[PDB]
């Protein structure tokens, strides 16, 4: 069906193309050209042992493991594929929890998965398959709050467990309406730690993120995304170090907290430990 | 209104800078747009460029259209139909509105103004400046700032003769000290003995009243910026020969009246 | 109404050729020259749908040839102002059956002049139609 | 790959050389592709060990000596498209521009009488400016770190004192390598308790010529300015 129409200018035109090399899209025409480029500019993740999950940016899986020039990742734990809003693992070596239909809506679907068989939607009756309708489901501070968006807003998501899914209108607090953060940051600036309703801060603490945390695997990474410069803390708020670059594209690592992998060329090299640093 | 609106009788600039006076009445005011709006688009006719800096000003506007007039008015300002001088004194009904005051407009505009320049701002620079003073304006920290560092490319000797014999008689009343002294040295550093002079007038007020940290310093100063260059040097000396002949704090109180 | 301060046709060479200062206050050759100057030199030909200059109404015009240059008052509607400079090129031409030129004006003055105080005299516009005119003169 | 090669810049005494290690841990002198010559800037490429084997399991120091003072290529900053290629015991490679290829380091220091300079000051490519403001350092450490770093000129102190304060604005110039002079006044508050400087807010004013490298100079002091994370 005709979605839409789309103008902007030549009047004139005889070629359209999509590269299959798939890198990019165009149009050509008369009075001239167009290249665009596309990117989910930095995108989701989820981790099971030796294994890395993606969502792609731009391309497809790359989620773990490789053979002779390049490999997506295409596995039962589908990363880089699905029309995501957000992913996270959901620690057991065997789950994750996954939004999809994306976007902003009333609300989406959330269809979670488990890692030794995803589906479509898995099981509501498996509680590594289940899946509900729900906007986003993002983390925050002091480490078992949770946000879940449950409303096209501020749902308070908030277990124990990590295998969570949970619903919580309480904490209803807008003052930043619908939108993205992810230990609160609706470019806070800050992640800023709470509970599951109240109207009084626990606090704020005045550093900032890729929009993402990075834990160490699961959830507890004081290793810090940051979207151009991440920087490395041991958990919470102690600046260990400081990362910056710039190059911004890339990425560099951690083994656990604060392990680091830093890329370098054709060389792959750690930046420091014990009081080391090393061409692996 | 309407009739009129496109040079039937392009009489009808001129009212509203007075003849028909506008200051609005707040929901009167809302329905004023789109009438501006057609000079202000039309950008042509001598009628209508003053027109159009009348029309904008007696309704007013918001924040975010100046700023896509800034633009238009890039371009337009340097002849247009000689939109320079229907600009200077629209420029003269700005320096008025906001002469100092809305200091975020203010630096906006003199960023603009320097900016989309030619030259043509040193003339409303005179007014302006003026303005600020009548004001007595207080985001000058701020204000000076982008003052003085514009201004020092921004150039214009002239104009640093003006606003030195202002900044001579106000000082320490308003204090940041370090940045101030900071600028000081800054505006002597250029060439001309003249140049130079003006820091150490403007100075005698200050000196004198001294602020958060100044008269030990203040007299440790003028020790350790000191000069020769004959007639400069002269002034370096018979400053201080002129301070040599008076217990300075009389010194102070005699010269600065 | 006592109102002319100068009408002038002006040379675009910041010439006059005509001047009459119906009313005037202020003097000099050179004055009226180097006040001409800045205007003229400025609207250099060109010319505006309306000009203001001091407060004052400056309606100038220009022919194809001429410059034209009446100092009134801001003080006093453009429609009928106009309306006398309108009349002047107008019925020139008409009568005449040429308008303004250089070579016109080369040839022989006196008509303008013969004109010109007829429609206006000093400060105060006695007339700004053509006809009344036409007939009334027959030279 | 086996056949790993590292490889990273040295310059060595204007001589900007290239430290390449192919490693070719290959399993033989697997064949290799190729590479092209060209000019460069005020300087040109001008060399390759010529045999393309990857000889196995072995570790080559492959050397390019560029030539320093010539090959006009305008392409500033560098950062321009260099080819390794896909040619033989590869089907791609490494195609690069560069980065890498800044200005503190060219310039030299160099010298100016007083009045003349300030006369000069005015008159030169007013055209850049960028601001000294923020540090880690008072600027009598902090200077002479920058100083060194550029390897550029102060001209003259009057003294009045970086010290007490001082109230100092301070002038600098040099010149390069392909002969650019550069000239500044900055003027800065400088650290010392509760008087002033552990920022600026002093305005580096940078001429040179165009404003494109000049501006640029200005960011490149601006790294140079401060040291942290690169």
């Amino acid at each position: 069906t005709g979605v839409q129409t789309f103008r902007r200018d030549h009047d004139r035109f005889w070629v359209l193309a999509a590269h299959p090399n798939l890198n990019l899209f165009a149009a050509g025409h008369d009075g001239g050209m167009i290249v665009f480029k596309l990117e989910r500019e930095r995108p989701a993740y989820a981790v099971h042992g030796n294994m890395l999950h993606y969502v792609k940016d731009r391309f497809l899986r790359q989620l773990d493991f490789n053979s002779s020039k390049d490999v997506a990742v295409m596995q039962l734990r589908s990363g880089s594929k699905f029309p995501v809003f957000n992913m996270s693992y959901n620690p057991a070596e065997n789950a994750v929890l996954l939004c999809t239909r994306a976007s902003n809506l009333e609300n989406s679907t959330y269809d979670l998965y488990t890692i030794p068989k995803d589906a479509d939607s898995q099981n509501p009756d498996a509680p590594e398959g289940k899946r509900s309708s729900g906007l986003t489901a993002v983390w925050v501070a002091r480490n078992r709050f949770a946000v879940l968006d449950r409303m096209h807003s501020l749902l308070i998501k908030n277990l124990k467990n990590e295998i969570t899914k949970k619903i919580q209108v309480p904490n209803c607090d807008e003052i930043f309406y619908a939108g993205t953060g992810n230990l609160l940051l609706r470019d806070a600036d800050s992640i800023t730690l709470f509970d599951v309703q109240q109207k009084r801060t626990l606090a704020s603490v005045k550093i900032s993120k890729v929009k993402y945390v990075i834990w160490s695997a699961d959830m507890s990474h004081v290793a810090l995304l940051a979207k151009h410069a991440i920087v490395i803390c041991n958990r919470k708020l102690d600046a260990l170090c400081n990362i910056h670059e710039n190059i911004r594209v890339k990425s560099g690592a951690w083994d656990e907290s604060g392990v680091f992998i830093y890329t370098t060329s054709n060389h792959i090299k750690y930046a420091v430990t014990t009081g080391d640093h090393g061409i692996i | 209104q309407l009739f009129c609106s496109s040079p039937k009788a392009a009489l009808r600039y001129a009212a509203v800078r007075t003849l028909n006076k506008v200051a609005m009445k707040h929901p009167s005011a809302v329905t004023a747009c789109n009438l501006d709006l057609e000079n202000l688009v039309t950008d042509s006719n001598r009628s209508i460029a003053t027109l159009a800096i009348t029309t904008l000003l007696k309704t007013g506007s918001e924040s975010s259209i100046d700023r896509l007039m800034k633009q238009i008015s890039s371009f337009m300002s340097e002849i247009s139909d000689e939109f320079k001088v229907v600009v200077v004194q629209a420029i003269s009904a700005l320096c008025q509105k906001y002469p100092r005051k809305h200091a975020v407009l203010m630096n906006f505009l003199f960023t603009m103004l320097r900016e989309e320049g030619g030259f043509e701002y040193k003339r409303a620079i005179v007014d302006c400046i003026i303005s600020i003073i009548e004001e007595n304006s207080e985001s000058k920290e701020t204000g000076l700032s982008h003052l003085c560092e514009f201004i020092e490319d921004c150039e214009f000797t002239v104009l640093a003769t003006r606003i030195l014999h202002l900044l001579g008689q106000e000082g320490p009343k308003t204090n940041n000290p370090s940045k101030y002294i900071r600028f000081i040295y800054n505006r002597v550093v250029l060439e001309h003995e003249e140049v130079r002079a003006g820091a150490v007038s403007a100075l005698a007020k200050f000196g004198a009243q001294n602020e958060e940290m100044l008269p030990s310093i203040l007299v440790l100063l003028k020790r350790c910026v000191m000069d020769d260059d004959n007639e400069v040097r002269d002034r370096a000396t018979f400053y201080l020969n002129v301070l040599e002949q008076k217990q300075k704090a009389l010194n102070a109180g005699y010269i600065l009246n | 109404l006592y109102t002319v301060k100068a009408i002038l046709i002006l040379d675009n060479d910041g010439d006059r050729l005509f001047a009459k200062y119906y009313d005037d206050t202020y003097p000099s050759v050179k004055e009226q020259k180097a006040f001409e100057k800045n205007i003229f030199n400025k609207t250099h030909r060109t010319d505006s749908e309306i000009a203001l200059l001091e407060g004052l109404t400056v309606v100038y015009k220009s022919s194809i040839d001429l410059y034209f240059y009446v100092i009134g008052s801001s003080y006093e509607n453009e429609l009928m102002l106009m309306a006398v400079l309108n009349c002047l090129f107008d019925s020139l031409s008409q009568m005449l059956r040429k308008n303004v030129e250089k070579r016109a004006l080369l040839e022989n003055m006196e008509g303008l002049f013969l004109a010109v105080d007829e429609i206006v005299d000093g400060g105060v516009i006695l007339e700004s139609d053509p006809q009344q005119v036409v007939h009334r003169v027959a030279l | 790959d086996p056949v790993y090669a590292e490889a990273y810049v040295h310059v060595n005494q204007y001589d900007i050389v290239l430290d390449v290690l192919v490693v070719n841990q290959t399993s033989d002198t697997l064949q290799n592709c190729t590479l092209e010559l060209a000019t460069l800037g005020d300087l040109k490429l001008v060399e390759k060990p010529s045999p393309l084997t990857l000889a196995p399991h072995d570790f080559a120091n492959i050397k390019a000596n560029v030539k320093v003072a010539s090959t006009e290529n305008g392409i500033i900053f560098g950062n321009i498209v260099y080819d390794v290629s896909g040619a033989a015991s590869d089907r791609n490679c490494v195609v690069l521009s560069d980065i890498h290829i800044d200005i503190m380091d060219y310039i030299q220091p160099a010298t100016c009488t007083d009045a003349e300079f300030r006369q000069m000051w005015a008159e030169f490519e007013w055209e850049n400016k960028v601001t000294v403001n923020t540090n880690m350092t008072d600027l009598n450490d902090y200077l002479q770190h920058i100083l060194k770093s550029t390897n550029m000129k102060c001209l003259t102190p009057e003294k009045a004192l970086s010290g007490y304060c001082g109230f100092m604005a301070a002038n600098l110039y040099a010149r390069s390598i392909f002969g650019e002079d550069a000239l500044a006044n900055v003027s800065i508050e400088k650290p010392v308790h509760q008087g002033p400087d552990a920022a600026v807010t002093g305005h580096i004013r940078i001429r040179a010529k165009s404003q494109g490298m000049a501006l640029s100079l200005g960011d490149k002091i601006n790294l140079s300015q401060k040291k942290t994370s690169l």
